[PDB]
RNA sequence: UUCAUCUAGACAGCCGGACGGUGGCCAUGGAAGUCGGAAUCCGCUAAGGAGUGUGUAACAACUCACCGGCCGAAUGAACUA
RNA sequence: GCUUGGGCAGUCAAGCGCGACAUUGCUAUACCGAAGCAGAAUUCGGUAAUGUUACCGCAAUAGUAAUUGAACUUAGUACGAGAGGAACAGUUCAUUCGGAUAAUUGGUUUUUGCGGCUGUCUAUCAGGCAUUGCCGCGAAGCUACAUCCGCUGGAUUAUGGCUGAACGCCUCUAAGUCAGAAUCCAUGCUAGAACGCGGUGAU
């Protein structure tokens, strides 16, 4: 437990193979899982307050 | 030279091994680093004896023998008896104590010259070929050790039982701690004039004093 | 944070949720090392890197809520009745929701205390980076600019003038202690590798069964023959016993006089 | 039950049996001390694995540490087979086995 | 279910884009790090490389 | 209790009905997959543990067994089952020319006032050339994708004034139910021995109606991975002669069984308590599969066996150790 | 339904340009558009926010908005049923 | 067609002097996704008669179960400045519950059993009477402080992916597709439709 060791770490092997394809991957679905939750789900009202307060 | 070794995760060596010069026994058991913990610094230089005393693993505690000869309590069974003389050789002798008392690990500690207890005296000193004689102490056995080439003994030891006791030996006797500072001498590591076996626990200047004792080096 | 933590104690639902609230700062408080209590050493040296002001006003603000919340809790047709569960609960609401700066504030310094390079007191102590991996970190034996000068609560040189800085500037800033060396070399005297270790180490201390034969290895041994163990029995070539034992049956069984 | 212990307890208090742990008293500045004991006989005869119906002459136990560190130096009187085993501290400071 | 042939790299190529894609996919998705942290752990098996064998 | 033993409601049938038999395997030989026999007294068994790790490894352990009466089974015909939509069905039957006593008497209930008029007319067809019988026989080749064998138990063997031999179906795992029926065509008439089935060490399970209480038992029941400690035969030596022993005496215990008589003829002894008391009649089944554990591999090393009298109470394990005991007694001399 | 672009080349996808005072002023242990505070300019060119983001203790490297090239007809933003 | 989680005063202003999101003063287990998750530990979210007679058989249908913890081994290894410390898999045990049994032990009770004996009698020979004789020992039965065992294949919620339009990008999804829950169905187990069925011995 140093100041910074996971970060000293990642610079000096660095981020997963598939990090960065990953994470565009999980962006792009979160386009399509909003309109799921919005279609599905007390949960879905508490949902739908959040997406108009948005 | 001395070894850290473990068993069952329990640095408690003395209590499931006892060592000799030509043999040693250990406890039953499918643990392959107790018998690595053997293994590892002479091979299969000497056999090693997967046994029990009255089906316990308490073996090291209840087991006082030397190279030359070994003792089992009256609680030993006549087929552990057996297996144990077909697991050494005629040259080891071995009998058993038909006195009211299971505790022979806990009360005799011995080496191939000498031997240290709480008549019985002639059969210890004939199976061991060994004289036959620690500060008061309630259970010798449990809180001593001894070699050919020197003893270790508890901390609480008195300077001059230890000096008696070395002049007697013929050999130096020190008196101190093992499995990080635990007063349990006799039941946390097992030395031969050539191996010396201890727990995890055992910090380094215990080993140091250990090696020093027996003058390895 | 306060709008999470908000949702998270109210998702479960009147008493519960003052007690809930009231554990989760008991834990927030207790769980935090008090900055002016800990060590005077640590003490300081925590000053030097957080806002000690602002640690002690959020710490106080988190107790003033939690009293507030306890107050509140403590205070409190169809219609009629049930208004007043709505209204303890937004007052208890917003009476958290203030909580956004001084949460806000710990949040920053529960991961960093998380991972600190803290020693106990009693442990014994250009680029030195270079010669601290080097040498090991524990290597037991046998707002910046104050934290570094707190150092006062060893010295490094450099016989050369690497990594640009000035020899002047590091005589200069010396001004018992160990100087480790690596007109302009006269005025070195006036300050005035485990070898340096070992020198200092006087302060750091004054601070597989066989046979007879294998001929019949295969052998079991009943040791049970009808019903007696004669394994305990088992001598060798008993010639005497062999006839003791066995004329008698014949020999005194002839007189035979039991009756 | 009596001690098994040469520290002199003239008595141990608290279904638990031989070679179990749970938390005893010293009922005669131990009192109303809690801490763990460990049965070493019962003064009763169960069906042993090994075939042999064990017998002793009184209930007795030891008391130590959660760890099992024993109080006493030295254990008084026989102790279980199955107890001595199961604790290698209790072996130790064992004497004599049933 | 496709062919294996290969550093530390291993190469797979078949006519069937769909069987060498899955394959690839389950041998990616067999190594996974439970009870892990994603960022500090980095051992696997991971998608690199898409091309034709020509 | 237990919702999967409900209803409880007394068993209509005393013999216990196989409701499931072993996977058949196409490449394996014909073999059978189920023996009977009757439960015969308990007794304590010794032995030494060689799981490997274990508590007891490489020492002795001692439990309770019980010894089932499993004389020779006789088979008496061959039933072929169809696969249909509504479930397995029955086509075609044949039995053997002849039958044995106990067969007959199974078919009676007032067996003394009855003509037994047995087998007659099917036993005299069976004085044909052959071609009537061959044709059944090939029509259950042709169909009958499962085969099963019927045979019977030799009650008279036993102890048992019953002198009622019970019939049961043995399911046959083989494979080219061509070549099931072709070797059940020479077997017609033929006693087989328990040893063809089960062995030593094997894990079987055996099923039979529990205890009467005076609704309490009188419920069939099953229990699964029930090891064959020792798989008796009477044509060979003393039973009690095991290779940890090897004297001769046997297993029954001394004064005979407590109200059972005495056990000579082909036995099995069974780890565990199987359900039912004495006298009961035990369907033996091999698991229905392949157990793949440590405790089903393990062999059994009996060094020890409780043969001794223990009708209320008993010390002695032969006749000639009362008197040993007791000294030379006046009926000795 | 109301507006914007539209054969002076509609939306989209790739390639290129994406600058000079300059690393604006203060803040500096090092922060140069992107750890921070306050204005946001001229020169321009078909196109540069004294900078919308990723990132380094600072540079480094990519970038969208802004245009051009390869592209070819309708496209986009907000509202009503 | 009940129902489920702040008042006062001011700025708001898509719309219709009222009016939206913000906003200012008081008053259990298990499996997945995220966290500065270094390991462990932890936190947040999600899943949950019938032809008579006798035998051998099928199964429409109803019920269903296992369960909690501990030890070697992976290990004092990956991890980490040290403190501390994984998991998968291969093994060994114990606790709860359930189907059964009495082989040892044991509470047990009409052996209403065995040697002696009490008040006493035709006195040891024979125990008569003592609603049930007594002492010590002790069968059968109830029955546990007694013992055996307690299963494996698919389809799936959430979840992570492959190919790939809507929208010439993109996408786990729209057409298709792989893995996957203490979830479902299957294997097994218990009963066998007085009114479901097949074969066989007998006139």
């Amino acid at each position: 437990p140093q100041n910074d060791y996971i970060e000293r770490h990642i610079k000096q092997h660095g981020k997963r193979l598939d990090h960065e394809e990953r994470k565009r991957k999980r962006e792009a679905r979160e386009s399509h899982k909003i309109s799921e939750r919005a279609q599905k789900l007390w949960k879905g009202k508490q949902f739908a307050k959040k997406r108009y307060a948005e | 030279m001395a070894t850290r070794t473990q068993f069952e995760n329990s640095n408690e060596i003395g209590v499931f091994s006892k060592l000799t010069n030509t043999y040693c026994l250990v406890a039953v058991g499918g643990s392959e680093n107790f018998y690595s913990a053997f293994e590892a610094e002479l091979g299969d230089a000497i056999p090693i004896v997967h046994t029990t005393i009255a089906g316990t693993r308490i073996i090291g505690r209840m087991t006082a023998g030397n190279r030359r000869g070994l003792l089992v309590p009256t609680q030993t069974t006549d087929q552990e008896l057996q297996h144990l003389r077909n697991s050494l050789p005629d040259s080891v002798k071995i009998q058993r104590v038909e006195e009211r008392l299971s505790a022979l690990g806990n009360v005799i500690c011995c080496n191939d010259y000498v031997a240290l207890v709480h008549e019985t005296e002639e059969l210890i000193s004939d199976v061991l070929g060994v004289e036959v004689f620690i500060s008061g102490n309630i259970l010798v056995g449990s809180y001593c050790s001894l070699s050919n080439q020197g003893g270790l003994v508890h901390p609480q030891t008195s300077v001059q039982d230890q000096e008696e006791l070395s002049s007697l030996l013929q050999v130096p006797l020190v008196a101190g701690t093992v499995n990080r500072g635990s007063s349990v001498v006799g039941a946390g590591m097992v030395v031969n004039d050539y191996l010396a076996v201890t727990g995890l626990d055992t910090t380094a200047p215990e080993l140091s004093v250990i090696e020093s004792i027996f003058r390895l080096q | 944070p306060a709008n999470d933590l908000l949702d998270i104690v109210l998702n479960r639902t009147v008493k519960y949720t003052g007690e809930g609230f009231v554990e989760k700062f008991e834990d927030i408080l207790k769980g935090f090392p008090n900055i002016n209590d800990v060590h005077p050493f640590h003490r300081d040296l925590m000053d030097t890197l957080y806002e000690k002001n602002h640690y002690k006003i959020s710490l106080a603000a988190i107790s003033r809520a939690k009293s507030l919340v306890e107050q509140v809790a403590r205070d409190y047709s169809l219609f009629q009745c049930k208004q007043l569960k709505r209204a303890a609960l937004g007052r208890m609401a917003t009476i958290v929701k203030k909580l956004r700066d001084p949460l806000a504030y710990l949040e920053q310094v529960r991961q960093h205390i998380g991972r600190l390079p803290s020693i106990d007191p009693n442990t014994r102590t250009v680029g030195k980076s270079s010669f601290l991996r080097c040498i090991t970190g524990h290597f037991d034996y046998k707002n910046i600019e104050m934290q570094s000068i707190y150092a006062i609560a060893l010295y490094f040189m450099d016989l050369s003038e690497q990594c640009g800085f000035t020899i002047e500037a590091q005589v200069k800033l010396f001004h018992s202690v160990m100087v480790v060396i690596n007109e302009r070399a006269q005025l070195l005297e006036s300050v005035k590798v485990m070898e340096v270790r070992n020198k200092a180490c006087e302060k750091l201390l004054a601070s597989k069964y066989l046979l007879e034969d294998d001929e019949w290895k295969n052998d079991i041994m009943p040791e049970i023959l009808d019903g007696k163990n004669v394994y305990d029995f088992l001598d060798p070539e008993i010639a005497a016993k062999l006839q003791a034992l066995e004329e008698e049956e014949e020999k005194l069984e002839n007189e035979g006089f039991y009756n | 039950m009596n001690c098994a212990d040469n520290s002199g307890a003239r008595n141990l208090y608290i279904a638990a049996s031989l070679g179990d742990m749970v938390m005893a008293t010293v009922k005669k500045e131990l009192r109303k001390k809690v801490m763990p004991a460990i049965v070493v006989r019962q003064a009763k005869s169960w069906r042993r694995r090994d075939g042999v119906f064990l017998y002793f002459e009184d209930n007795a136990g030891v008391i130590a540490n959660p760890k099992g560190e024993m109080k006493g130096s030295a254990i008084t009187g026989p102790v279980g087979k199955e107890c001595a085993d199961l604790w290698p501290r209790v072996a130790s400071n064992s004497g004599v086995v049933v | 279910r496709v062919t294996i042939e290969f550093k530390d790299e291993i190469v797979l190529s078949g006519n069937s884009v769909e069987d060498v894609s899955q394959n690839a996919a389950d041998l990616q998705q067999i190594c996974r790090v439970r009870n892990k942290d994603i960022r500090k752990f980095l051992d696997g098996i991971y998608v690199s490389h898409k091309g034709f064998i020509t | 209790g237990h919702l999967g033993f409900l209803p409880r409601k007394r068993a209509a049938s005393i013999r216990a009905r196989v409701k499931a038999f072993p996977k058949d395997d196409r490449s394996k030989p014909v073999a059978l997959t189920s023996f009977l026999g009757y439960k015969a007294g308990m007794t304590t068994i010794v032995r030494d543990l060689d799981r490997p790790g274990s508590k007891f490894h490489k020492r002795e352990v001692v439990e309770a067994v019980t010894v089932v009466d499993t004389p020779p089974v006789v088979v008496v015909g061959v039933v072929g089952y169809v696969e249909t939509p509504r479930g397995l069905r029955s086509l075609t039957t044949v039995w053997a020319e002849h039958l044995s006593d106990e067969v007959k008497r199974r078919f009676y209930k007032n067996w003394y006032k009855s003509k037994k008029k047995a087998f007659t007319k099917y036993s005299a067809k069976y004085a044909q050339d052959g071609a009537g019988i061959e044709r059944e026989l090939a029509r259950i080749k042709k169909y009958a994708s499962v085969v099963r064998v019927l045979v019977h138990t030799q009650i008279r063997k036993t102890p048992l004034a019953q002198k009622k031999a019970h019939l049961a179906e043995i399911q046959l795992n083989g494979g080219s139910i061509s070549e099931k029926v072709d070797w059940a065509r020479e077997h017609f008439e033929k006693t087989v021995a328990v040893d063809s089935v089960f062995e030593q060490n094997e894990m079987i399970d055996a099923i039979a109606v529990t205890k009467g209480h005076g609704q309490r038992g009188y419920h069939s029941r099953t229990s699964i991975n029930h090891k064959i400690y020792r798989v008796g035969k009477g044509d060979d030596e003393a039973n009690g002669a095991t290779s940890f022993d090897r004297t001769k005496k046997t297993i029954t215990p001394m004064g005979g069984f407590v109200h059972y008589g005495e056990i000579k003829n082909d036995f099995i002894m069974v780890k565990g308590c199987i359900p039912g008391n004495r006298k009961r009649i035990v369907t033996l089944r091999k698991s229905l599969y392949t157990n793949t554990s440590r405790k089903a591999l393990e062999e059994v090393s009996l060094k020890w066996i409780d043969t001794a009298s223990k009708f209320g109470k008993g010390r002695f394990q032969t006749p000639a150790e009362k008197h040993a005991f007791m000294g030379t007694l006046k009926k000795d001399l």
